[PDB]
């Protein structure tokens, strides 16, 4: 509803983060089970995790903060209407 | 005011207005069972138009906007609430405040079943 940029990018952030470290410890246990039970033949699967998936990203979400209060919006918007054009002079029309 | 009258006289209900110096009046001599007689004439007049002209000289009085060390609760404003409250049944009386000062009123007056309806009457345009 009201994350800032540097909000997104932190969720973004967090979800590759949660991805890589799967994809880490994923491969390590495979390696494991190579080393542990040596198969035959050998046929690599290629990544267990090649790309971001939907899971990945809820678990970031989770962990998703607002770090722009609404207080510090409001500060912002008596700024700006804090320069407010007036209030008599909407109307002003030429004398025709 | 005028508005309130107007908007009173288009329904064809009576008005009753109580002032700033009546509020005032029942702070200062600690006679705040006053307010419910007011109600009480407002009962008997519905349908009407109770409105509390300049509501928050009382406010004021204590103060202004830093005020004294206590909240915005005061005994009048108080029975005002309790009365409005209790003002629900009637259905007739319609109740209308005005004040130049929002920041210092009571923020229980624009709790649901009270002034809800906020309302910013501008400087007059052209």
């Amino acid at each position: 509803n009201g994350f800032s940029g540097a909000d997104l990018t932190e969720i973004c952030q967090r979800a590759c983060k949660l991805a890589i470290r799967e994809s880490i410890e994923s491969e390590i246990r495979r390696e494991r089970e190579r080393q542990t039970n040596p198969s035959a033949m050998e046929v690599e699967e290629d990544d267990p995790v090649p790309e971001i998936r939907r899971d990945h990203f809820e678990e970031a979400m989770r962990f998703a903060r607002r770090s722009v209060s609404d207080n510090d919006i409001r500060k912002y918007e008596m700024f700006a209407q804090t320069l407010q054009q007036s209030r008599g002079f909407g109307s002003f029309r030429f004398p025709s | 005011t005028l508005l309130a009258k107007a908007i009173a006289n288009e329904c064809q209900a009576n008005f009753i207005s109580i002032k700033g110096p009546e509020l005032l009046t029942m702070w200062f001599g600690e006679s705040e069972a006053n307010v419910r007689e007011i109600f009480d004439k407002a009962r008997q007049a519905a349908p009407c138009v109770l409105f509390f002209d300049e509501l928050d000289s009382i406010a004021k009085a204590r103060g202004g906007n830093i005020g004294d060390g206590g909240g915005a609760a005061d005994r009048v404003i108080n029975q005002i609430l309790t009365e409005m409250d209790g003002m629900s049944t009637k259905k007739n009386v319609f109740i209308i405040g005005a004040t130049n000062r929002p920041d210092i009123i009571d923020p229980a007056i624009l709790r649901p079943g009270r002034l809800d309806q906020l309302i910013y009457i501008p400087l007059p345009d052209e």
